């Protein structure tokens, strides 16, 4: 529900705080988080 | 998560999101795989 | 052929909701300790008038 | 030349949810040559009337 770019920085590091926090590491090189992509079990989808 | 789905045709439509790549976590998530490429490079270049 | 053209026929009302939402914390009034200054003077040679 | 406005002939009541016109076939139609010579000849005889 928003554009502006630092809100979105901000949700995105209380994100890795969190997994960071439970224990784990998640790797930001390969996390996705993207609006028109969706990768599934090997399956990969662009934009339908 | 339904599997009931058709498809009718092609359309272009304007991106909303077109502002948020200028962001802090798309840009390091394009640094690290760049550099990523570079100590690849770089270790072939060494070994031969 | 279908894709030539861009295509406006469909609007975006999670945009406008979104947008109505963002509006409705605008901030209008301040909270001051000391009003702003409205009548000011200038001084000359003189001992007694401004 | 302009069209008409795309929304005249159709409502998005919901994301998946469209009305349809009556001559939606002929609007996705595209002239070629010999009819828009002859959509120039309508507008020049409507232009100067008798």
């Amino acid at each position: 529900h928003t554009t502006d770019t630092k809100v979105f920085d901000k949700v995105a590091a209380s994100i890795f705080d969190t997994v960071a926090k439970c224990g784990h590491e998640a790797s930001p090189s390969k996390t996705m988080m993207t609006p028109y992509s969706v990768e599934k079990t090997q399956t990969h989808a662009k934009q339908g | 998560n339904s599997k009931d789905v058709f498809y009718d045709k092609f359309r272009t439509e304007p991106n909303r999101y077109k502002a948020l790549f200028r962001s802090s976590f798309y840009n390091e998530s394009r640094r690290m795989n760049e550099e990523k490429i570079l100590e690849a490079v770089k270790y072939s270049q060494k070994l031969g | 052929t279908a894709t030539r053209e861009v295509d406006f026929t469909v609007p975006d009302v999670q945009k406008i909701l979104d947008d109505i939402k963002a509006l409705a914390a605008e901030q209008v009034y301040k909270i001051v300790k000391v009003p702003s200054i409205s009548f000011r003077h200038i001084v000359m040679q003189s001992r007694d008038r401004v | 030349y302009i069209a008409p406005n795309p929304r005249i002939s159709s409502i998005t009541l919901t994301q998946r949810i469209t009305t349809t016109g009556p001559f939606a076939i002929l609007t996705g139609s595209t002239p070629t040559a010999q009819q828009l010579n002859d959509v120039r000849k309508i507008y020049l005889a409507l232009m100067f009337p008798g």
